[PDB]
């Protein structure tokens, strides 16, 4: 498996809707590109996938859903960790068939 | 999506309105006012020659 070490956890956009509604971007650096098992260490947020594509690039993005209006939870790539928190504003769609 | 905003009335002005629905990326509108018209309402009186 490849190695993942410095990696840091940022936050595009929140909205604690139904789906999933929040997109997360992970900064990281690699020996080489390959195949890692993200996840995440709180019930407050679930993601969207459960492997990731690392490239030498450095940077991945996923998807997480919560609600929550402020969320923290440790998210883990391959053997790293790293902390990640957030602001999530109300969702204007009254009714969903999901 | 309901939507609602407030635009001047003057001719050629470009105006720009930003939409934005929290499930989805934001939007941009670009209007124009082409042309106008005020049109009164008329009843004759008489007519003179």
């Amino acid at each position: 498996a490849p190695t993942i070490i410095d990696l840091t956890c940022t936050v595009a956009t929140c909205t604690h809707s139904s789906d999933f509604g929040g997109v997360l971007t992970l900064t990281y650096k690699t020996d080489k590109n390959g195949d890692c098992s993200v996840h995440s260490h709180s019930n407050v947020a679930t993601l969207q996938e459960a492997t990731a594509k690392v490239k030498t690039a450095g940077k991945v993005t996923l998807h997480f859903s919560t609600a929550s209006a402020s969320p923290s939870f440790v998210v883990s790539l391959c053997s790293a960790r790293a902390t990640c928190s957030a602001s999530c504003e109300p969702p204007k769609d009254h009714i969903v068939p999901y | 999506y309901e939507h609602s905003t407030v635009m001047p009335n003057v001719v050629g002005f470009p105006y720009k309105a930003h939409i934005e629905r929290p499930g989805y990326s934001p939007l941009t509108l670009q209007m124009q006012v082409v042309e106008t018209s005020l049109e009164p309402t008329l009843n004759l009186e008489y007519i003179t020659c």
